[PDB]
């Protein structure tokens, strides 16, 4: 089949700067020298893909004019003149010329921005969840950059491991920050056994690690 | 003014036949164009499945041809995909789309999980604003949505009224094979008691709809 290859796979871009994505097909995808069926789509998290460019160079109506596409033959390219926050997502090329029609593997556009420290919150388990036998304790890290954070749980000053899992949002389409939750899950049984429940966040935006905690 | 919408089962058991239907609004399947099915392996790229023309003719991706048929019901302006003898490799988000020389209009997509397990509605626990979130300017609160299968779950706040500051995290798998997620929101500390906050959770495969109100 025809193999569309994109490059780079992930593309860091300072907001307001340009960006370019290369898509290269393994064979020619020109139809008859008359026309070339190549599209560029943008896919935002949890959304269907959105058409950006058709026939290599034509911008689809509605698309901001800071998007452009070009190329010819086996080498094509998508360009954003000035990147804006909502541009964050994944971008695919597509060849409609030779069946089976195929997509690229996608290029993830990551927005670079200034370091931003997280606002940290800790949540003790609901009375309701407790009666039903389990205990989930939630540590929230809100609106921070970069993605890399280190959340360590300490129960009565004892470091946990293997009983918590993190989840992270995608870059916010407005401020380009992340949010993270770490949930510590314990049996109601193992929960009463201790009193101090601590969440200790280590991040670039913090000079010293921040700890939010409670007792019971 | 064109709208496409996919409908189908969110859950299908291995070796059964997967059946999806697309309902087109604002344009007639019979007029012109080719009507397509595309899927997206979770966390991965896109695969073209096949199309049905305005004429009823069809063409398929050879990788799936021996297991699929596409067909239409002109009197309902619907066209459908059927994927036979499914496995776990067929777990994907499935997209409906129109091809006018390019994919212009897409449907929203439905996730299809291929599993032997049974549907399981979620437990909903409040995330309680404790006194340190309170003493500062702003305070955090949310809903824990635990132990459900399959994906997806739908969370909103105050029936759509609250949107700003809302982070709904990606569902994480538990060692129990069941999904769990949190949805949280940032609100001005002063409005507690004054303003009531309810999270509206909807899990369709179990026909579950909870509306938990969060207070401290």
């Amino acid at each position: 089949d025809v193999v569309m290859t994109q490059s780079p796979l992930s593309l860091p871009v300072t907001l307001g700067q340009p960006a370019s994505i290369s898509c290269r097909s393994s064979q020619s995808i020109v139809y008859n020298n008359r026309y070339t069926y190549l599209e560029w789509f943008q896919q935002r998290p949890g959304q269907s893909p959105r058409l950006l460019i058709y026939g290599v160079s034509n911008r689809f109506s509605g698309v901001p004019d800071r998007f452009s596409g070009s190329g010819s033959g086996t080498d094509f390219t998508l360009k954003i003149s000035r990147v804006e926050a909502e541009d964050v997502g994944v971008y695919y090329c597509y060849q409609g010329t030779h069946a089976p029609y195929t997509f690229g593997q996608g290029t993830k556009l990551e927005i670079k921005r200034t370091v931003a420290a997280p606002s940290v919150f800790i949540f003790p388990p609901s009375d309701e969840q407790l009666k039903s036998g389990t205990a989930s304790v939630v540590c929230l890290l809100n609106n921070f950059y970069p993605r890399e954070a280190k959340v360590q749980w300490k129960v009565d000053n004892a470091l946990q491991s293997g009983n918590s899992q993190e989840s992270v949002t995608e870059q916010d389409s407005k401020d380009s920050t992340y949010s993270l939750s770490s949930t510590l899950t314990l049996s109601k049984a193992d929960y009463e056994k201790h009193k101090v429940y601590a969440c200790e966040v280590t991040h670039q935006g913090l000079s010293s690690p921040v700890t939010k905690s409670f007792n019971r | 003014q064109v709208q496409l919408q996919e409908s189908g089962p969110g859950l299908v058991k291995p070796s059964q036949t997967l059946s999806l239907t697309c309902t087109v609004s604002g344009y007639s399947i019979t007029s012109d164009y080719a009507w397509n099915w595309i899927r997206q392996h979770p966390g991965k790229g896109l695969e073209w499945i096949g199309y049905i023309r305005y004429s009823g003719h069809t063409g398929y991706n050879p990788s799936l041809k021996s297991r699929v048929t596409i067909s239409r019901d002109t009197s309902k302006n619907q066209f459908s995909l059927k994927l036979s003898s499914v496995t776990a490799a067929d777990t994907a988000v499935y997209y409906c789309a129109r091809w006018v020389d390019y994919f212009d209009y897409w449907g929203q997509g439905t996730l299809v999980t291929v599993s032997s397990a049974s549907t399981k509605g979620p437990s909903v626990f409040p995330l309680a604003p404790s006194s340190k979130s309170t003493s500062g300017g702003t305070a955090a609160l949310g809903c824990l949505v635990k132990d459900y299968f399959p994906e997806p779950v739908t969370v909103s706040w105050n029936s759509g009224a609250l949107t700003s500051g809302v982070h709904t995290f990606p569902a994480v798998l538990q060692s129990s094979g069941l999904y769990s997620l949190s949805s949280v929101v940032t609100v001005p500390s002063s409005s507690l008691g004054t303003q009531t906050y309810i999270c509206n959770v909807n899990h369709k495969p179990s026909n579950t709809k909870v509306d938990k109100k969060v207070e401290p």
